[PDB]
RNA sequence: AAUAUAUAGGGUGCGGGAGGGAACGCGGGGAAGUGAAACAUCUCAGUACCCGUAGGAGGAGAAAACAAUUGUGAUUCCGCA
RNA sequence: GCCGCAGCGAAAGCGAGUCUGAAUAGGGCGACCCACACGCGCAUACGCGCGUGUGAAUAGUGGCGUGUUCUGGACCCGAA
RNA sequence: GGGAUGAGCUGUGGGUAGGGGUGAAAGGCCAAUCAAACUCCGUGAUAGCUGGUUCUCCCCGAAAUGCAUUUAGGUGCAGC
RNA sequence: AUGCCGUGGUGUAAAGCGUGGCAGUGAGACGGCGGGGGAUAAGCUCCGUACGUCGAAAGGGAAACAGCCCAGAUCGCCGGC
RNA sequence: UACUAAAAACACAGGUCCGUGCGAAGUCGCAAGACGAUGUAUACGGACUGACGCCUGCCCGGUGCUGGAAGGUUAAGAGG
RNA sequence: UUGCACUACGAGUAAAGAUGCUCGUUACGCGCGGCAGGACGAAAAGACCCCGGGACCUUCACUACAACUUGGUAUUGAUGU
RNA sequence: UCUGAUCGUAUUGGGCAUCUAACCUCGAACCCUGAAUCGGGUUUAGGGACAGUGCCUGGCGGGUAGUUUAACUGGGGCGGUUGCCUCCUAAAAUGUAACGGAGGCGCCCAAAGGUUCCCUCAACCUGGACGGCAAUCAGGUGGCGAGUGUAAAUGCACAAGGGAGCUUGACUGCGAGACUUACAAGUCAAGCAGGGACGAAAGUCGGGAUUAGUGAUCCGGCACCCCCGAGUGGAAGGGGUG
């Protein structure tokens, strides 16, 4: 049969134009009052995954 | 992972929809233009596509890299704004 | 039985460039708790007394009335 | 006792600034004067 | 017939049904082991099994259809998407 | 039909750029040969931008082998 | 050794069926098997567990540590 | 004292680092040295050590004797140190 | 307790409590139907005690079971 | 039942209880009849303990369903007050 | 014809009572029936819009069914412990185990934050109404033994300790470069622009002397921005930013 792909690693990862994968980045979504400006600027936009992780997340978006 | 919350479960899911409704455009620059057609004429949608830089049944969409001094009259969807200014620069026109 | 048993983590204190070493402009010298070395020239302290660098250049060390001084020779 | 209080602004009501204070030392709603970034410019701001 | 109109019922005469068959078809009922590193939603799977009923095939089939300002024009089936 | 041929953005959209932003500020992601004389407003010298090439080095896709991998009993044997 | 005119023993024929039967009650008995029979089918059930895995040679050659874990004889990533 | 970090020399083939393919391992053992728990008991237990050997290393020595001492087997020889 | 336990264990006649007014209560079945019983509270089903003799004390807060409905809380339907 | 076989004993040694290794000491080769100290004798992939899986059993563990039970509406109508 | 009262008619609900015709009867008789304690039909004697049953809905529910019930551990159980912060063990960088040795945390502060200026403490000694070892005063001596909102260590007298004035930077848009790190996270940051505070200026300010005072994802909630809007215009829903 045909190969089926990870749900959950499709709504979490992308690629770039030169074959990058990004993801965002934890602790952002609730309890912010407490964090300062600096540190939700630090865990603002995207990063590049890993080069430990990059294997297991290929052959998931795949 | 072993039991620990996996790397597609600790991560955030990336921001948005998607647009249900979006209209693609397939894409020529202007300097595909010169090289292909270096004396220029009638540049249709359908020239386009026999010589090998857009493809079948396709909207098009004429953008701006390179540099254009043939004398074309290139009829196209949704002409760009860079590649407008390059086109009547080398005396040619660009419909819709 | 016990009480004993918990401790912290390891904050991984102290001297992170040394003497003579080149510096870029940004680098983290000396982390520390309080200042058991205080910021000399072109080096700034910090918000938990971490004592970076203002300017490349290469660190030295040195006196400064019985306090001891980190600086940068640009 | 000290809850999570949020400050409105006093011209657009956008609620820009979130911090805590003790409800019985302090049992009226805080004013500060805080930048809005709608208007550009400082502002005052009650609580809500 | 009870009982009156009559019916239930009984007499007689011609047709028909019944049960079997390896697979395939349609309609109805419907698991658990298993996977989820436990488990109940979920999966396994409308699978296995069972019930009714066929035919040489069956079902569907002649728009209270799609489509999106142009248009396609009954259904089934194969390839893509 | 699929993969390649342009990317950026949640998207509208713009497009060798684009998102963020008040910014012709900075970043993110993407694009971009000066090994090359020459010509140019270059010059104590390397360069800057653009021609002329001396004609620089990109490149994918389809098949068939192999190593792992996915779904199937999936290396074989064994419960209560 | 116990009962031996009794709540006795026995023959022939029959009824009760699997989360059910029957039980002067022992989880006893239901075809030498019973804290839920047997046979076929789902089915090649599953097992982080034990066992096994077949011809040759040449080069190089580990680890038993860190971190996380319903985790500690398992596994992901790093280290080698 | 050592150890550690940077730097300028000199020496050294099979060192290092970046990025791909395929792993195995994640039960360790005793001995030297520095320590904790134990009675400064254990062939005990738990850490440190660009420390060693076994693991995965045959040979010579310690009578025998994984872990101590000497030394790392490509093959052949009725040579030598 | 067939096949390591025959007992002080079960049964038992007697006892008390609770259920049952009659296609009864209870049980077997989705139901029809059946047993109860061709019986009718001196009868039938359940629970505990266990011949006989003398006796069987105090406690209704807890948890049940039976009765009650003044008050509070509370579903679908109606209202909109 | 069975890896072998021209299968001694002592003091040692070793995975810490040796026919098989060291150093000794003892013993001509092969049968037959007896005794049961050893071969960690044979038989049963320990019933105890522990780790993983299962079954069945209990409840004021959780989540469900049958049985029983309440109300509305349908079957379902008429007239008084 | 508004507020309140009362009377009458009509149309609708809820109580109660009566009726019979649906429905109910294992009360009785008769026929099908020759043989019938079955069934069905006719008639009669009763019950009666109740009961029973369908759909919806609350209750009750070990009667039954599927399952869960953690790990570390000088065997397991029993007792204790699990995340964060500081010290010692830890062998003079960093890191380092044990059911090894001691302690803290799940906050607090609208000033205990920001800035500008000014000051030096504790203890001891001498004199003084109530007044004592010690309240407030005065003078000598005193270089850190006091103090730090809160545990410990490292800091702090140049003060980060004490006091006063004005204030909200307990900012919006960012971030070259680093530390730490398996990964997820954690932490520091020069400097640039906006609009501000204090200061004559230089300058300093993205909470607190520093390190604890906390919780990934998913699913949601609210505020605003007006990005998508299943034919179209809207809307429902979705999306971004806090
Ligand atoms: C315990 O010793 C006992 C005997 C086991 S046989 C060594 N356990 C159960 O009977
Ligand atoms: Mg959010
Ligand atoms: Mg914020
Ligand atoms: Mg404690
Ligand atoms: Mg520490
Ligand atoms: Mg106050
Ligand atoms: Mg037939
Ligand atoms: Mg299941
Ligand atoms: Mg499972
Ligand atoms: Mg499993
Ligand atoms: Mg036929
Ligand atoms: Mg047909
Ligand atoms: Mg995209
Ligand atoms: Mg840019
Ligand atoms: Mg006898
Ligand atoms: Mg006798
Ligand atoms: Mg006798
Ligand atoms: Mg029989
Ligand atoms: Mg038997
Ligand atoms: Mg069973
Ligand atoms: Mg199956
Ligand atoms: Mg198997
Ligand atoms: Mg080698
Ligand atoms: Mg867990
Ligand atoms: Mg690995
Ligand atoms: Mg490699
Ligand atoms: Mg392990
Ligand atoms: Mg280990
Ligand atoms: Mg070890
Ligand atoms: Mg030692
Ligand atoms: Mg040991
Ligand atoms: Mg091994
Ligand atoms: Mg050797
Ligand atoms: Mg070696
Ligand atoms: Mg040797
Ligand atoms: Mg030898
Ligand atoms: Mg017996
Ligand atoms: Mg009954
Ligand atoms: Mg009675
Ligand atoms: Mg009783
Ligand atoms: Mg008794
Ligand atoms: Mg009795
Ligand atoms: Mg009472
Ligand atoms: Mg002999
Ligand atoms: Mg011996
Ligand atoms: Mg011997
Ligand atoms: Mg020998
Ligand atoms: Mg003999
Ligand atoms: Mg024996
Ligand atoms: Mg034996
Ligand atoms: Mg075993
Ligand atoms: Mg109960
Ligand atoms: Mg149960
Ligand atoms: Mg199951
Ligand atoms: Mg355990
Ligand atoms: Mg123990
Ligand atoms: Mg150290
Ligand atoms: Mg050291
Ligand atoms: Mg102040
Ligand atoms: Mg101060
Ligand atoms: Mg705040
Ligand atoms: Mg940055
Ligand atoms: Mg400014
Ligand atoms: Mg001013
Ligand atoms: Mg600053
Ligand atoms: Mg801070
Ligand atoms: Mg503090
Ligand atoms: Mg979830
Ligand atoms: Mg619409
Ligand atoms: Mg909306
Ligand atoms: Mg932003
Ligand atoms: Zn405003």
């Amino acid at each position: 049969p045909k190969a089926k792909t990870h749900s959950g690693a499709s709504k979490r990862f992308r690629r770039t134009g030169t074959g990058k994968i990004v993801r965002q980045k934890a602790n952002r979504r609730h309890l912010l009052e407490h964090k300062p400006s600096t540190r939700t600027r630090r865990l603002d936009g995207r990063t590049v995954v890993a080069a430990n992780d990059t294997k297991r997340v290929t052959s998931l978006l795949n | 992972e072993g039991g620990q919350m996996p790397i597609h479960m600790r991560l955030p899911k990336l921001k948005g929809f998607r647009n249900r409704f979006r209209t693609e455009y397939e894409i020529v620059n202007v300097g595909d233009i010169n090289r292909l057609f270096p004396q220029g004429g009638a540049v249709g949608v359908d020239d386009l596509v026999a010589k090998g830089a857009v493809r079948k049944n396709a909207l098009v969409k004429v953008l701006g890299d390179g540099k254009l001094t043939a004398k074309v009259d290139v009829s196209a969807h949704k002409f760009s704004g860079s590649a407008r200014a390059k086109i009547t620069a080398a005396g040619g026109s660009a419909t819709e | 039985s016990s009480r004993n048993g918990r401790d912290s983590a390891a904050q991984r204190l102290g001297v992170k460039r040394y003497g003579g070493q080149v510096v870029k402009a940004g680098e983290i010298l000396v982390r520390q708790r309080g200042t058991k070395f205080h910021p000399g020239v072109n080096v700034g302290r910090g918000g938990d007394d971490t004592l970076f660098a203002k300017t490349a250049g290469a660190v030295e060390f040195g006196i400064k009335r019985g306090r001891k001084t980190v600086s940068i020779v640009g | 006792v000290r809850p999570k209080i949020t400050l409105a602004c006093e011209v657009c009501k956008h609620r820009n600034y979130i911090t805590k204070k003790n409800r019985r030392n302090d049992p009226d709603r805080l004013e500060l004067k805080k930048f809005c970034p709608n208007c550009g410019k400082h502002q005052a701001h009650r609580e809500t």
